[PDB]
RNA sequence: GCUAAACCUAGCCCCAAACCCACUCCACCUUACUACCAGCAACCUUAGCCAAACCAUUUACAUAAAGUAUAGGCGAUA
RNA sequence: GCUACCUAAGAACAGCUAAGAGCACACCCGUCUAUGUAGCAAAAUAGUGGGAAGAUUUAUAGGUAGAGGCGACAAACCUA
RNA sequence: CCUCCGCAUAAGCCUGCGUCAGAUCACACUGACAAUUAACAGCCCAAUAUCUACAAUCAACCAACAAGUCAUUAUUACCCUCACUGUCAACCCAACACAGGCAUGCUCAUAAGGAAAGGUUAAAAAAAGUAAAAGGAACUCGGCAAAUCUUACCCC
């Protein structure tokens, strides 16, 4: 069918999947933020 | 059309600098300084190739066992990747084998 | 009275206001703790009177009558705030010896670089706080590869900065 | 003010300064130092080179950044100002800034340009003295207050009694506000 | 799907639009009926004097003299509380027995 | 007073008092035909509704009766020469209603 | 106090993409 | 770049001065000129 | 910019020889 | 003659030496950037592409001795 | 965050004839035809349809992951 | 003359057709200024105890099977009082000022909301319709379409 609506936004579902808390609750997701503080992004997580 | 219109500034190079007038002095210091030093000692540059010619690969290997201990992180990883590539080239690739 | 937000009606739109010489911090030390507590509330009414002018000035698009007095009111204010906090620190080191009135400590986060973790003033001790107990203040040594890569990224810039100021010095002497 | 900013003749925060230095311009920087700087504001200087050389002038503006003095009413080039429409307006003389070492302070008693040093005189201490002769050179150069200025007398009344009584407690003893409770122990960690 | 915009109180859904707010230093507490209670003793009350008869003005004149600076260090404060120490030839040991605690700081501004 | 730690109240602590309060205020000309007795301010974001009643009764001594606030969001859609969004900041707006019908109009400076 | 006027901020914009593969079709045996 | 070749203009005009009188595009562009000036000689 | 001088100088000794065909000497 | 063209200087690379740097105020593990309440916990050989013309054991991560002794589908090579 | 399937706690189903009933809206699906093929659309519009009190349709949040998931098996579906 | 829309709400986006001034299919872009005011809605609970078989459906008759959405008490502890935050628009996900996608409560033709034609000429071809003598599937792979409505049997 129509194949563009792939991102139906939901601000709870945003922050509960790519938020700051979820990244820190597991040892792998810390290295995600360390890979972005190293790259020096202006936003680390959502 | 990358040619340029107004001619560039003239480069007044002073041939009687303190460095060109003293270019090559204290070479030949072994023969007529009764062999205390070598002329290979007086050069100032890197620590690994301080008097050593090498090749493109051999300068990359000698940098790794001499200085490669105290090398920066990504500047080590992009130095191992070259020997992993130059061994795959100088020993596997080319003509004349 | 709301007529303290505005000055008296004999300078309303004179395009120029004669008010100079703010309170310098050296002069306030001669004043005591008594009148300085008054002076703030004098200086408060004077700062509020001036912001009422400028957000009416931009509101009708005409420029400010004299913003040259506006920086005087904060310079008299920020000096006074320095005096009272010079005065309180001068007795806090006498009474306890404690710099950093707000208590804290040095601690290492999960991100490796240590932080002056300021303290958060709870009512239950820290073994009972359920929110505080998930805050993890330690190393967990899988991050130590990323620790070197910021000590390196710092230092390569410092070599890159120290390289610029030698090369900028060379064309100075070769021009003069 | 951005890095590699060029400090023009115009003052650096002007409406006309954003005309010539907008926040996107990136012109190549200019070569300039050494804080002993014998030029003050208002010095009777004489001109070393350029046009209108040899005439003596009093400077009216010094720019420390690009090492500039503005010789007052001298070394001019003529521009139009205002003129608002299809007519001439007024042609005014505008002066161009003269660089350091294009400029020499004159002898105040003799009227000759002289190289000037800083010597430490025992009178106190470090003033501009000519190198050719002695005879030190100084530095060149009714309010009645309003309703929100205090006085000359009220500024230094010396009201401070230095007690160890913690200002936020010092207000309540004079206000006479009583507090009867005590502060119970919080867990600061 | 913005990332660089600042996370404020206006942005989430109806549950997230109530909880965050701005840091307005909330006063009382909430209980059992969504009925808020304003504790009057937590409310910051302003200790303001009477400015009537006060000689100081929010500026001075330019005709006042210039002097040099003198920061008040702890040593310059002790040289004028030593006037009762020369008679012996005032101090608080603890910070518990005071309404205005100095180290684990207790007052405001 | 903003940007300082508020001391904590358990049950029997003293009245939390403020000496030499931090923030400052500004009155405005209302553009949308406010009724009489309603004057309007620009409150700094960390200042509460009842604190404004205490501010005006203590410092300005004016008989406030009803306060009403709102958080006026500021313009974010303004861009620099690097296409980066430059925010004009958001502020609070308080509607102080006086008591006893004091009927204060906003005056006209710059005649 | 010489006459002048204000200025306008004026730039352009550029972007790029790449959709998909293509356009199915047919052949023989 | 060390040694990026400057004098391309005097290398183009070694052919185009025998190509100032051609028809069409070949009297202007160098890629279409040397496909004729080689055949013209 | 390039590091050459001998090419722009041949250009500078060519651009007079376009001047003396466009705007001639008397 | 329109589009255009031409510019040096920002800066940077590679070294040498030298071991680098964290609290203005407040906010930041909850939905990070939120003043204020009764629970958990870290340590696990890298593997393969590749080379052996496929591939299955195997295939590298100061100088001089020396590419020597050895290992090796004794072969590639180490 | 689409989709496969699940879990929590919710929702919709007009009217007409008399139950995984029938006619038929809303709604979901997409049989056949024409238009569109760099299109309005990286799968659509228009009719014409098939289901529409249920093995239904769908909003919200949570779960399952690539040596795998899930599957009323099309080797489908897991961000074109 | 349309109305296959609508006005709210939820979800989202976050100032995006308010005012003034501007530069510059035709005059939602830019500069400055203003705005959305809680009462609706979020933001809740002092403990250990200990309770709570009888659906829903107009809940009564009747009939259910797939067997169900809503309940306290006993003691202890309880006297401060109305803060915080959402409130805008022509909006959203589909790169677009995109015939698409988009949950709920109302209105079921509107008391809302809108405009298919830039101006002509009326060639082919193409698309969308409407009509058509006589015959009525002789068309075609096939009654596909279109018009009309219906007969009978196979395979699976
Ligand atoms: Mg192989
Ligand atoms: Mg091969
Ligand atoms: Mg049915
Ligand atoms: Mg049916
Ligand atoms: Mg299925
Ligand atoms: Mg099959
Ligand atoms: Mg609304
Ligand atoms: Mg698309
Ligand atoms: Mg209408
Ligand atoms: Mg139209
Ligand atoms: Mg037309
Ligand atoms: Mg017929
Ligand atoms: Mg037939
Ligand atoms: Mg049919």
């Amino acid at each position: 069918k129509a194949r563009g609506n792939e991102y139906q936004p939901s601000n709870i579902k945003r922050k509960n999947k790519h938020g700051w808390v979820r990244r820190l609750s597991t040892p792998a997701g810390v290295q995600v933020i360390l890979r972005r503080m190293l790259k020096g992004r202006k936003s680390l997580s959502h | 059309i990358g040619i340029r219109l107004t001619l560039p500034p003239p480069k007044v190079v002073d041939r009687w600098n303190e460095k060109r007038a003293m270019f090559g002095v204290y070479d030949n210091i072994g023969i007529l300084g009764n062999f205390e030093k070598h002329p290979k000692e007086l050069i100032r540059g890197p620590i690994w190739l301080r008097g050593w010619k090498g090749n493109e690969l051999q300068r990359c290997i000698r940098k790794r066992k001499m200085v490669g201990s105290r090398m920066f992180a990504d500047d080590l990883h992009n130095l191992n990747k070259r020997i992993r590539y130059l061994y795959k080239h100088f020993n596997r690739h080319g003509k004349f084998r | 009275g709301l007529e303290e937000f505005f000055d008296d009606p004999k300078n309303w739109g004179q395009e120029k206001v004669k008010s100079g010489a703010a309170w310098t911090c050296q002069q306030l030390r001669n004043k005591s703790n008594e009148d300085l507590h008054k002076l703030w509330y004098v200086l408060l009414k004077e700062r509020n009177m001036l912001l009422t002018l400028e957000q009416e000035a931009k509101r009708q698009r005409l420029p400010m009558p004299s913003p040259e007095r506006l920086d005087k009111v904060v310079d008299s204010m920020d000096a006074l705030d320095k005096v009272v906090q010079e005065r309180e620190d001068a007795l806090r080191l006498l009474q306890t010896g404690q710099e950093r009135a707000r208590p804290g400590a040095w601690r290492r986060d999960i991100f490796g670089r240590i932080i002056w973790h300021k303290f958060k003033q709870w009512v239950i001790p820290w073994h009972l706080n359920k929110r505080y107990n998930r805050k993890r203040f330690f190393a967990l040594p899988y991050v130590d590869h990323f620790l070197r890569l910021e000590r390196e990224k710092r230092a390569r810039i410092k070599a890159r900065k120290e390289n610029l100021e030698r090369k900028k010095a060379k064309i100075l002497l070769k021009k003069f | 003010l951005p890095p590699h900013y060029r400090y023009g003749m115009s003052p650096p925060g002007s409406v006309a300064d954003k005309r010539k230095n907008p926040p996107w311009i990136r012109r190549r920087p200019v070569v300039v130092s050494d804080e002993d700087w014998y030029l003050f504001c208002g010095d009777t200087v004489e001109i070393l080179e350029g046009k209108d050389a040899g005439k003596q002038g009093k400077v009216v503006q010094v720019i420390r950044q690009r090492n500039w003095v503005v010789v007052g009413g001298l070394n001019t080039h003529y521009r139009y100002i205002g003129k608002t429409m299809d007519y001439r307006g007024t042609m005014i003389p505008s002066e161009a800034p003269l660089l350091h070492r294009q400029v020499k302070l004159v002898d105040p008693m003799d009227r000759k340009p002289t190289e000037i040093e800083w010597r430490f005189t025992e009178a106190g201490e470090r003033v501009r003295v000519s190198t050719r002769s002695g005879r030190i050179i100084p530095k060149p150069e009714t309010w009645i207050d309003g309703p929100k200025d205090t006085s000359v007398e009220d500024a230094l009344e010396r009201t401070y009694v230095p007690c160890l009584k913690t200002l936020q407690e010092e207000v309540m003893e004079a206000m006479g506000i009583k507090e009867t409770r005590k502060y119970k122990k919080v867990y600061w960690y | 799907a913005d990332r660089m915009s600042k996370w404020t109180s206006k942005r989430g859904p109806r549950s997230f639009r109530g909880r965050k707010g701005r840091g307005a230093k909330g006063i009382g507490f909430l209980t059992s009926g969504w009925r808020f209670v304003q504790i009057k003793e937590m409310v910051p009350e302003f200790v303001v004097p009477d400015l009537t008869g006060f000689k100081l003005k929010p500026y001075v004149s330019y005709l006042a003299p210039e002097s040099e600076e003198t920061p008040l260090t702890a040593a310059q404060l002790f040289s004028e509380a030593v006037a009762p120490a020369i008679e012996k030839d005032g101090f608080e040991p603890t910070q518990e027995g005071k309404l205005f605690q100095l180290y684990p700081r207790n007052f405001l501004r | 007073a903003r940007n300082v730690v508020y001391p904590l109240y358990r049950l029997g602590g003293p009245q939390l008092r403020v000496f030499r309060t931090n923030f400052f205020i500004q009155l405005v000309r209302p553009g949308v035909a406010q009724p009489e007795d309603t004057v309007q301010f620009r409150i700094p974001m960390e200042m509460t509704r009842v604190d404004l009643r205490n501010y005006l009764e203590g410092i300005y001594n004016v008989p406030v009766a009803a306060v009403r606030t709102r958080v006026q969001h500021g313009s974010n859609k303004r861009r620099d020469h690097r296409n980066v969004r430059i925010k004009k900041p958001d502020y609070k707006v308080a509607y102080v209603q006086l008591a006893h019908g004091q009927t204060f109009t906003f005056p006209d400076l710059f005649p | 106090a010489a006459a002048a006027a204000a200025a306008a901020a004026a730039a352009a914009a550029a972007a790029a993409a790449a959709a998909a593969a293509a356009a199915a079709a047919a052949a023989a045996a | 770049l060390r040694n990026r070749v400057t004098d391309r203009y005097f290398r183009i005009q070694e052919v185009l001065k025998h190509a100032r009188h051609f028809r069409g595009r070949k009297n202007r562009c160098y890629r279409l000129a040397v496909r004729t000036v080689i055949r013209a000689f | 910019v390039k590091k050459g001088f001998r090419a722009a100088f041949r250009f500078q000794k060519e651009l007079e020889r376009q001047r003396l065909l466009r705007c001639p000497p008397p």
